[PDB]
């Protein structure tokens, strides 16, 4: 999934906008997966 | 006014108006390749 960038594969990112800001996407991104990794420990504690 | 630091470094050099505004960090691009690059966490201030 995107969560809004432009584009979903990491290694795109650091070769389509140049360090001083492809860690915004980057960033953008981490905060994304973290979520859904997030969501997906709870739904496993809760069904634990 | 009312901050401290443990020192303050000063940089001074001399280039032409249209390479004023390339020294922010983003715009540091062209001008940092070859000639001077300001670290992407700096911390201070630009006079020209």
């Amino acid at each position: 999934s995107n969560f809004g960038a432009i584009s979903s594969v990491l290694n795109d990112i650091l070769s389509r906008l140049d360090p001083p800001e492809a860690e915004v996407q980057i960033d953008r991104l981490i905060t994304g997966r973290l979520q859904s990794l997030q969501t997906y420990v709870t739904q496993q504690l809760i069904r634990a | 006014n009312d901050l401290c630091f443990t020192n303050v470094y000063a940089d001074s050099f001399v280039i032409r108006g249209d390479e004023v505004r390339q020294i922010a960090p983003g715009q540091t691009g062209k001008i940092a390749d070859y000639n001077y690059k300001l670290p992407d966490d700096f911390t201070g201030c630009v006079i020209a």
